[PDB]
């Protein structure tokens, strides 16, 4: 009946996502009074004329600013009867249990907010096995429209595939009827290799979303928007509250069949060089992250729109789009199937705010609390014990705090093979 | 292929090999250190009384005693064949750098840790001191190492006593917040990310826990073949000296102050290397550290391997289960004790109607008195006085109690004395001994003894850093064992003791006596009766 | 034999104490003790010696076992002389 | 174990739950044998007996070995035609199985084991050496018929009777 | 069952009171001149021995093989040899002495030896039993290759309340050949043959 | 030995209980009765809501 | 306020002293016979009434 003491290990899991996104933590007094939020400058992109005199032609400075904050705890609240047997073997087995549950939820809220805030996609008719290096052009297409809109690389990019399709790259690599070091490779272990078509890390990830399609048809812009950066704005009392600039509501004709995480994309608009503002052939991609009301939604990259004529100059000094909407563009949805995501990203796009749980304070007498350190992710926690002789019962808490945040959403990437229909 | 992939998968291989030994020193530990009711559900389930008679804790205190009477020190001996005086500066450099509080309290640390859990350990490291330093601005000190069961983790696959063999080992560090961030500001680090490791207790006995951080240091010995430079000596001779030593400070310097290049040849040698982890990246990566060996040394009490599995047992482990009985038979009788009528007579209502104050207790009447009649059988029944019984102690209770006892007085007798524990001790000063000659011929300057004088050969960089220049003939003294001096001057006044306590009272008695004299301490009186000392042994030649 | 077995306690009819059991709670506080004396069926109660639990006791077997065994392995434990 | 999110948690805590499994010995393997005091003059046979008797057991514990796998396996990877046709087929066989059991997240510390019958493997080889490229892997598979000791992430890959 | 279990020890004081007295009274080699050779033949091998068997190794090796005695029955020790580049007692070489552990299941002698030291046996094999580490240790140091992982006869046994037992196994099989090999006798350019 | 699957039931990540897009396969190992067989893995449905949250 | 010195002016005695886990514990000769005192004074008591 009792057991012998040989664990029968089950599962191993990996956080390749967590393990390489950075943390983050910011002071927690500060933290603690200004509502668990805290706001970083944006680099700052200067307007530039041509021409001798330029009387009443001086312009301003403006610095926008993203912010990032914190959500709920994640924990492993547990019970200890007395008198149990089950229970008094097996506690400690439970709190490894808890450790590794928590790293791996940790990993799934990144992989979940980068699936679901990148605006940059990447599409294709068919599946990634069916022509040759079709995985190696899905990879430098990714790589393609990073460097064609100007975005900062300078600290590491990284690209994840789902186990199917690095297995269908692999497929690929190894039915070439050759064999050097590559094939070689692909072929011994399942590796395709390391960097690909221009990424210095290319991973397969275990947990990666599957982005479900969008019922959305049929869907127009209603009435013209123009959308304007801005560091503040004035709020009923005067006073100037920050305004955030990864985000920007838009009005459309009805919202049905959409969700936070699809891919738009309107019809005429296209990206723009950034750096230069020279027109791509791309046409613009965003990400919904919230439906409000049954007219509005949350697009993630704002659309600052260059031949806007209501912006200044300094404002237009930071438009990412061509054109504005125009009351009539049919706003077109870019998954149409269902499909398991590949999400690349640059390494600076996704962040970690971490809080401590300052239980160790004397006003938490009686349970008894040490640091606990989640593995893989470089997350510490707080880990209580306390107990009531009422129920005769010792309660056993695990408890862990951090936000997933996404600062670059324009940075951010997600690969949909087999779009088709 | 990861290096922290690497270094974690081995620190797991030893973790999981070394689980069952390191739970059991623990709950030594615990046992003996703070309470013999380690029982951690009973902390919520009604309280009842729970004594400590306690009777394995003078046995303890006595060995312990027993082995502080007894000091034990390193004692370099000169090897044979090598100069009569092969080790005179060796032992001082080790006597001045060992005699500070440090030493002492690590070994004192270590030895009681055996005694009762069965393994404990110290380190041994180098700081760089200015106000008085040992050698080339330097110190070699020992730090101590509590709860070395649980915190000093070894390689797996090592089979000696004082795992010499060991390729590498990890040592893990709990230190407060404060405590962190001067860590932190010491190596270099970050004081923002806060560090993480497993828990050194893992989680048996969840209370007893404090907020820590834990970090970890993984030494690993690499024994390779490296180049060595053989110089001709401007002065006489060929010193040899590593590449590895002088490759871009002295390498021109040599040649310029007049070292020219003899030959080369490849010498294996084994390097140590020290890296800062966390559970999820490491922050300096391979660190090269002075010396030979990894600079731990571990005691060790009852030590051996079962089944590839090393097991170490103390004093303590085995008396474990008779004083728990002791402690669990003196509650259920101090229970007997307490909650328990005690003897009174049973009596019927109407035996005493009436009279019920007259056994109140009180001394103010000179009989008692008792109701006689009834109203409806005519006479009370009779039946003779019964008191409730004298509470007693079952002589199940009282003959486990003595056999319990005595079983502990049986099983808590180390040895006969502790000449084994002595031993064992022995056996780590003598590895001590072995580690410290090497950091010695690493980073303290050692000076050559010809016999046409002490000959310090050294050179400075551009950088106005000054490099130790070591010869390859360095391993010229042994380690032994010995009494423990705090000085040369002491250990040389003990020799002249111990040689007068066995020469008869002629000649060699009267050198031996003025020699005494000559090696006293000063004062006033001391000064005069050594220089008197002096003056006759210059005289007599 | 020490742990599980239970212990020296009066034998008591419910009838006996019925309405004084808080005299036999434990407690100090009473002179003595009272009990029942009449039945409205029966007229009086039973009389017999109140009997009480046999307190436990390691059997003579245990014991000089023990020391059988105790001295037999001192005794084959001496190596040599 | 599970997880639960928020900081309020009153009578949201749950029980400990441990699962077993069962280990077990089955019915002993034997050899028999009787002879007669006068058949024991020469000792040959007797000795050349005791010798196959052991290859016979060890052969008997493989064949044990090999059933129980098989039959009770609960991955199931099946091709709708033969290991020998189109291009890659082995090598696809072998990846099947290992995205299935990298993606069930099952713990695979110990070293992973493919086992090919001999007309699978040589299927593979055969695959292998019409590539029409002879580098190393084909040199390999041409002068012996070995795939290789390691194919699309398994430790150990091998031919079983 | 859930009984209880208590271990009154009454062996282990006798044990630890023998290994204490065994251990009083140190025991080495003594090299002494044979009958007729000079007196001082002894003397280089006498300090050749003291040297390379002055260190810790050997005298926890013997220790060691003493404890394993007392208790078991059976213990044993090896004598190896290396190459010492740093302190060679010489030829750049050192001979050491190595512990056993658990002697009576991991060295297995010669079936047709009636001696008690075994100097009859023709063969004799030690069964090296580690971990992957060590594993990689022992094939990088005597050049094998460290992809094949060896099995041999797990000397140990299943303990069950062990979480950990490690399951790499190698066996060391030393036989001796007695033989009449050739024999060169020449002449010394200094003196004698 | 005989391999099944049940129309409509997906394995899961076993970690992060994602729905994999393959269907979990079962071996059975006893045939008890006309009517009641035996597989190998038990088939624990995530979206039962009998089951309790360990 | 600078004070002449490098260490600390307090002195520290200790009687039985180690750590536990990470816990520094210290002991004099007085706190393991309590149990026993204490039982002794409430049986006294106990036989005094």
């Amino acid at each position: 009946t009792l057991a012998v003491d040989e664990i029968i290990e089950t599962i191993s899991a990996i956080t390749p996502m967590a393990q390489k996104a950075k943390k983050y933590t910011p002071p927690a007094a500060s933290m603690q009074r200004s509502s668990n939020t805290i706001w970083m400058p944006v680099e700052q992109e200067s307007p530039t004329q041509e021409g001798w005199d330029l009387t009443d032609k001086a312009t301003g400075l403006l610095e926008l600013n993203v912010a990032v904050n914190m959500g709920e705890p994640d924990n492993d609240f547990f019970q200890l009867r007395a008198d149990d047997l089950r229970d008094e073997t097996a506690y400690r087995r439970r709190i490894q249990s808890a450790a590794r549950k928590l790293a791996n939820n940790v990993e799934l809220k990144v992989a979940n907010m980068a699936a679901e805030m990148g605006s940059l996609v990447i599409t294709s008719p068919d599946a990634i096995g069916t022509n040759t290096a079709d995985a190696w052009n899905f990879v430098a297409d990714a790589e393609e429209i990073m460097f064609s809109r100007e975005l900062n690389r300078d600290m590491g990019t990284s690209y994840f595939f789902n186990p199917q399709d690095y297995k269908k790259a692999g497929y690929d690599l190894t039915k070439r009827d050759i064999f050097g070091r590559i094939p070689e490779e692909a072929y011994r272990d399942g590796t395709i290799q390391r960097q690909v078509a221009g990424f210095d890390d290319v991973l397969r990830s275990p947990k990666l979303p599957v982005l479900t399609k969008s019922t959305a048809t049929g869907i127009t812009v209603s009435g013209a928007q123009s959308f304007k950066p801005v560091a503040w704005q004035l709020d009923n009392d005067g006073n100037k509250v920050n305004v955030d600039n990864r985000f920007a509501t838009v009005t459309l004709s009805a919202t049905t069949g959409m969700k936070r995480g699809d891919k738009i994309s309107f019809a005429g608009v296209k990206f723009l060089g950034q750096m230069a503002k020279n027109v791509l052939a791309q046409d613009a991609t965003f990400s919904v992250v919230r439906v409000v009301d049954g007219t509005h939604v949350e697009i993630t990259p704002k659309p600052v729109a260059l031949d806007d004529v209501s912006l200044s100059p300094e404002q237009r000094a930071y438009a990412n789009v061509n054109t504005s909407l125009a009351d009539a563009m049919a706003v077109n949805i870019l998954n149409v199937k269902d499909a398991r995501t590949n999400v690349f990203w640059a390494d600076d796009a996704i962040r970690i705010v971490s809080q401590p749980i300052p239980a160790n304070h004397e006003l938490f007498a009686g349970m008894k609390t040490t640091s606990f350190s989640i593995p893989d992710v470089g997350l510490n926690g707080i880990f209580a014990t306390q107990g009531d002789i009422s129920t005769l019962s010792g309660l056993c808490r695990i408890a862990l705090w951090y936000g997933v945040n996404a600062t670059r959403p324009e940075a951010i990437g997600v690969g949909l093979p087999g779009q088709t229909a | 292929e990861n290096r922290l992939e690497s270094i974690l998968s081995r620190f797991d291989a030893d973790w999981t090999a070394s689980d069952e030994a390191r739970r059991e020193a623990k709950n030594d530990l615990f046992f003996s250190r703070v309470s013999q009711w380690d029982d951690w559900l009973s902390q919520y389930t009604t309280l009842q009384y729970r004594g400590q008679f306690d009777v394995v804790r003078p046995v303890v205190r006595k060995l312990v005693s027993e082995m502080r009477q007894n000091p034990i020190d390193v004692l370099y001996r000169p090897k044979d064949g090598a100069r009569p005086d092969a080790a005179d500066v060796l032992m001082g450099m080790y006597r001045t750098d060992m005699r500070h509080n440090t030493a002492k309290i690590a070994v004192n640390i270590a030895v009681r840790e055996q005694i009762e859990a069965g393994v404990g350990a110290w380190r041994l490291v180098t700081d760089y001191e200015d106000q008085s330093p040992t050698s080339n601005n330097q110190v070699i000190r020992r730090e101590p190492i509590h709860s070395a069961c649980s915190h000093v983790i070894w390689d797996s696959n090592s089979k000696l006593m004082d795992k010499s063999d060991a390729r590498h080992c990890t040592v893990i560090h709990s230190m407060s917040q404060n405590g962190w961030e001067d860590f932190a500001e010491k190596y270099d680090l970050d004081a923002d990310d806060i560090p993480s490791f497993q828990n050194p207790n893992d989680w048996v006995f969840p209370w007893l826990t404090q907020d820590t951080i834990q970090i970890a240091e993984f030494y690993e010995v690499v024994e390779k073949k490296e180049t060595a430079f053989i110089y001709q000596d401007p002065v006489t001779g060929e010193p040899v000296s590593y590449f590895k030593r002088d490759i871009k400070d002295v390498i021109d310097d040599l040649a310029d102050s007049g070292f020219i290049k003899i030959a080369e040849r490849q010498i294996k040698r084994r390097r140590v290397y020290k890296s800062i982890i966390t559970c999820t990246a490491v922050l300096k990566d391979k660190q090269l550290i002075a010396g030979e060996h990894i600079p731990i040394v571990p005691v060790f009490g009852e030590w051996g391997f079962v089944e590839d599995k090393e097991v170490y047992e103390g004093v303590v482990r085995l008396t474990k289960d008779g004083q728990r009985l002791r402690n669990m038979i003196m509650s259920f009788n101090a229970d007997i004790v307490a909650r328990t009528p005690k003897k009174k007579p049973f009596f019927w209502p109407e035996q005493i109607a009436g009279f019920e104050h007259m056994y109140d207790g009180n001394d103010d009447y000179p009989y008692y008195l008792l109701n006689r009649t009834d109203e409806n059988s005519g006479d009370l029944p009779t039946q003779p006085l019964a008191y409730y019984e004298n509470p007693e102690v079952p002589q199940a209770n009282a003959y486990m109690l003595e056999a319990a006892t005595s079983a502990v007085k049986e099983v808590a007798t180390l040895g006969v004395e502790t000449y084994v524990f002595q031993d064992n001790l022995a056996t780590a000063m003598r590895r001590d001994g072995e580690i410290y000659q090497s950091i010695v011929n690493d980073i303290y300057d050692v000076p050559r003894n010809v016999t046409i004088l002490m000959a310090e050969v050294v050179d400075l960089a551009t950088g106005e850093k000054q490099v130790l220049n070591d010869i390859r003939g360095r391993y010229e003294c042994y380690t032994d064992v010995g009494p423990s001096f705090q000085s040369m001057k002491q250990q040389n006044r003990a020799e002249i003791l111990e040689l007068l306590g066995k020469t008869p009272q002629g000649t060699p008695e009267y050198q031996l006596l003025l020699l005494q004299y000559f090696t006293l301490l000063d004062g006033k009186g001391v000064e005069m009766m050594r220089d008197y000392a002096n003056k006759q042994l210059i005289q007599m030649g």
